[PDB]
RNA sequence: UCUGAUGGAGGAUCGAGUUGAUACUGACGUGCAAAUCGUUCAUUUCAAUCACGUUUAGGGGCGAAAGACUAAUCGAAAAG
RNA sequence: AUGAACUAGCCCUGAAAAUGGAUGGCGCUAAAGCGGA
RNA sequence: GUCAUCUAAUUAGUGACGCGCAUGAAUGGAUUAACGAGAUUCCCACUGUCCCUACUUGCUAUCUAGCGAAACCACAGCCA
RNA sequence: CCUUCGAUGUCGGCUCUUCCUAUCAUUGGGACGCAGAAGUCUCAAAGUGUCGGAUUGUUCACCCGCUAAUAGGGAACGUGAGCUGGGUUUAGACCGUCGUGAGACAGGUUAGUUUUACCCUACUGAUGAAUUUUAUUAUAUAUAUACAUAUAGUAUUGUGACAGUAAUCCAACUUGGUACGAGAGGAUUAGUUGGUUCAGACAAUUGGUACAGCAAUUGGUUGACAAACCAGUGUUGCGAAGCUAAGUCUGUUGGAUAAUGGCUGAACGCCUCUUAAGCCAGAAACCAUGCUGAUUAAACAAUACUAUCU
RNA sequence: UUUGCCUCAGGGUGCUGUAAACAUGAAAGUAAACUUUACGAUCUGUUGAGGCUUAUCCCUAGUGGUAAAGUGU
């Protein structure tokens, strides 16, 4: 319950296909909109690590497909600066399917999870096995 | 001052200088400069680059 | 008819016209408001942009995601050799504005100061300020008494010493620094005392103080509207090029409005930027000016290899958080805040743990040449 | 019937050249040019391409047909 | 010198549009406005 | 048009339905492998098409020496 | 059918600016069928902002979604020597209906050349003289003078009339599971930490860029090595410096008010915010402050030195 | 415009990545003589070498130079 996210370099605009990195059944997430995005004329809404987005799954369980659902970004392949002084990037883009309230639909995270996302979403960090 | 060590080379990285990379397995690699980052990303072994500390150590030169 | 989609205008009309600045030196438009309760003090200074580095400091912001962690911040180095006070200007208020009553000069001025009055100093016989400096002490006191009696704004003329810097320029930059403080009598006494000696940065500014910076931006010649105002590029199919504004006005009024962005000069603009925090006032005397309590090494601010395009900082300097308008070697006017700030950022006591001195040319890995030679060992 | 070779058919295929001209609705559009330039594209054993010679002449010719072409002139040429 | 109801002069509300703006302008209130003489 | 499907979202596409303003049989009907610089929809790949622009090369532009037109022109050229 | 048929380029979109208010949100208020929350009606207010997409040439429309809000309009239906050319609206062609036919069709479909600025002005930036019938918010040892004063060149420091102007909105947490409420729920305001959009800069770091440079290498060529060269930048890595955003920094407080709520207080013995006189508090509005220019004032001051000069 | 500046050089700082030459040096193997001699991509040592580094990098009273003196008042 603290949303002082601190600015992370925007990656993953609308239309990005990322991995699901959870056991919910989905295999990929098609970013559809970014929560909290305001109004700029030709600006594509874009998301960062701690961001909740709206997405549809294109590969995965039919029960999950063809629907609008919420996801939280966990891994971002674009380098971002954390204030310690260096730049960090994963090798893939990945987010987990969550309830609009922010609670996971699956039970476990496959790969590492960004610390910035982990401290924004507490019950997500518990499911995370490795927080980097 | 506390310094980290580069993963490709063995050079000391002072604060505010380098970059980090996380692979699929989740372990972190520490890269001082864009040159080292590029070499590691094209997956060139530091042992076969003549100027690297790994090469100097391997040819008993340090 | 109305726009289909509304978006804010490109650029700010408050920085018009986007023409070249009249001068290279940053000019104070207005000094901080005078507070009679405070003791007399200087309100401004001039230095030169040497370069940029980065520092590590421990954050003390409770409730922040940073807090007890150590963060890296970019900082600007301004070489500030001591200024020389050489003059006194009295100003009195009239319905037409501020009027100069008189300016009195010190008994001696340097050739560096005199060079500013000459376009060709080398071939002239340097006769400026040669016989007006022998004015009688009685006349000096008369002028000072009249200034005390009739003036309400006091300014001291002071000049830089470019010979103490790596600048090719030899003529000194001279400016007026307004004296803010007690009565007219106290202001006059305060300036009269240091009518001829050096004015270091430390007497004007304290560490961890917010100041404003006045300078001239980096010049870029004439630039297109896309770069100068940030308008959107036209599509690739556009017949006569895409790097322009499509519609420069409606049919009526049958003119082009001044609010329409056009091609023209970009950069070399006068700018006054507020709230730059002084992280450290590094003295010329001490050899550990770039050292911290967490570093305890012996090193000065100048990075190994020198400051790119500037040189070596051999004098007093101050480390400003963030960036400052202008190129290297650009004269930079530091002004006291117009009203003192009481925000937590302004009052924060900065505790910096590390100041970077690696080479700013390329990607330097060492902080000192001694460390470099130690790491590499003997060579050919 | 099946298998391997041989053989070398076809208004067969790709593709330079030739012959054209799909797109950029690119350049140019006071052009190099009263139709060009660049890239792209179509076409190459056939109803193929080219040259010279020869025939068909204006309410006529000629037309794998667009009212197309018939000397920058065509829903009736040009000259008087 | 009290309470009402009407009546009609001037004033006010009703009275919102796009370039900046027009009793022609300035301005004018012991009119330089309105109705007279 | 209605129903399915395609999408998060479908005046598009496809598959169906048919009292069809005004379908229909050499005015040829229905269907078709192969072919097409033909029209259309979707998917994978791809990418500066875009988010959102930046840097850069040649040739111009620019200044100079030389050379040197034209269109347009009642008179002209600040506004409410 | 008043002006244009010796031609005012006829839809939409894109781009860009400005304007209006009949205000969608944001500011401050009044009313409620107003407990709180949410909302509805309404006042002053145009300072700030009003979005990403699927289908359609579309305007319009309709959904998906974000948002704080996704308000309505004008500017020759703003904007084609700004673009585009999908539609409409030449010539080719197809279908259906109509016509004997040539052909017709606000019926459908496909393909169909978008010309010129070097002129004036405007605007954007860039040089730049000349300015006496001109100017003066003084100049002179508690004292006169406009019946006066000022030549000019260079150069610096300044004054600042006037013109422009800039910041905006949101979230989470604390107050607080508090006030309120039977419970269900559940604030305002202040504070803290962040963020959106915008603006102005900047390159320590990260990334981008390469006809600095170094290295590798294909074809060819110099007898070989070496050194090279050609392939309109041969092609590949890395790539300082410089530019650069996707990176970094910064982005005030005073006066006077509007709405409204009030004070004292008659008119009108009482009452009354005044719909008299006299007062107060008060908004993202206004004016300053701050910022930009100031050959926008054909503006001006002080200073320094000087010109056969006075 | 003579404690300046330009120049080259030295040094610093970086970029690239180990130059040319030589080696009873190595090298998958091969052929040719009465144990050695020839060919050999490539590799190793000398060699973090060599090259480049302001043209808008930094330092140096290091080298050489710093030119006619024209126009207006």
């Amino acid at each position: 319950t603290l949303k002082n996210k601190m600015r992370i370099t925007l990656s993953l605009p609308v239309g990005a296909l990322i991995n699901c990195c959870d056991n919910s059944g989905g295999k990929n997430l098609y970013i559809i909109a970014v929560q909290g995005f305001g109004s700029c004329l030709n600006r594509l809404p874009a998301a960062s690590l701690g961001d909740m987005v709206l997405a549809t799954v294109k590969k995965g369980k039919p029960d999950l497909r063809k629907k609008v659902l919420n996801a939280i970004i966990c891994r971002q392949s674009k380098a971002w600066r954390r204030h310690e002084g260096y730049y960090i990037y994963f090798e893939d883009n990945a987010g987990v399917i969550v309830n609009p309230k922010g609670e996971m639909k699956g039970s476990a995270i496959t790969g590492p999870v960004a610390r910035e996302c982990a401290e924004l979403w507490p019950k997500l960090s518990s499911a995370a096995s490795a927080i980097v | 001052v506390k310094t980290e060590a580069c993963s490709f080379s063995e050079y000391r990285i002072y604060p505010g200088r380098g970059q980090k990379y996380i692979a699929r397995d989740g372990k972190v690699y520490f890269y001082l400069s864009s040159k080292f980052a590029s070499l590691a990303l094209q997956k060139k072994k530091a042992a076969k680059l003549r100027w690297t500390q790994t090469w100097r150590r391997n040819n008993k030169k340090t | 008819s109305h726009r289909k989609f509304e978006r804010p205008r490109h650029g700010s009309l408050g920085f018009l016209p986007r023409k070249r600045c009249k001068r290279l030196r940053g000019k104070i438009r207005s000094f901080p408001k005078d507070d009679k309760e405070k003791p007399p003090h200087f309100t401004a200074f001039m230095g030169y942009k040497a370069g940029m580095t980065h520092i590590v400091r421990e954050v003390d912001k409770p409730g922040s995601k940073l807090h007890k962690k150590e963060i890296v911040e970019a900082c600007t180095i301004i070489e500030c050799a001591p200024m020389v006070v050489v003059g006194i200007v009295g100003y009195r208020e009239t319905p037409k504005g501020l009027r100069i009553l008189s300016t009195v000069w010190a008994n001696h001025v340097s050739d560096e100061f005199r060079r500013r009055y000459y376009k060709n100093w080398y071939k002239s016989e340097k006769k400026a300020f040669t016989k007006s400096l022998n004015v009688p002490e009685a006349t000096k006191n008369c002028l000072l008494k009249r200034i005390e009696k009739y003036c309400t704004v006091l300014r001291a003329i002071c000049h830089t010493q470019p010979s103490k810097t790596p600048l090719r320029m030899k003529k000194a930059h001279i400016m007026e620094v307004q004296i803010n403080g007690g009565s007219m009598k106290e202001k006059l006494e305060f300036v009269k005392e240091m009518l001829e000696k050096n004015l270091p940065v430390s007497t004007v500014f304290n560490p961890n103080e917010m100041i404003d910076v006045i300078s001239v931006t980096k010049g870029h010649g004439t630039k297109g509207v896309v770069s100068r105002y940030g308008v959107k590029r036209l599509p690739r199919k556009t017949h006569r090029g895409l790097r322009k504004v499509a519609c420069i006005g409606a049919w009526h009024p049958a003119r082009v409005q001044f609010q329409i962005p056009r091609h023209g000069q970009k950069g070399y603009f006068h700018r006054t930027e507020r709230n730059k925090k002084i992280y450290r006032i590094g003295l010329k005397t001490d050899k550990n000016s770039a050292s911290t309590d967490a570093d305890i090494t012996e090193k000065k601010i100048t990075p190994m290899g020198g400051f790119p395009h500037y040189g070596v900082v051999n004098e007093d300097f101050l480390l400003l958080k963030g960036c400052v308008a202008g190129t290297k070697k650009r004269p930079i006017t530091l002004r006291k805040n117009i009203v003192p700030q009481v925000s937590r950022d302004a009052l924060a006591q900065v505790s910096l743990k590390f100041i970077d001195t690696s080479s700013k040319i390329g990607h330097g890995r060492f902080q000192t040449s001694e460390e470099k030679v130690k790491y590499y060992g003997p060579l050919k």
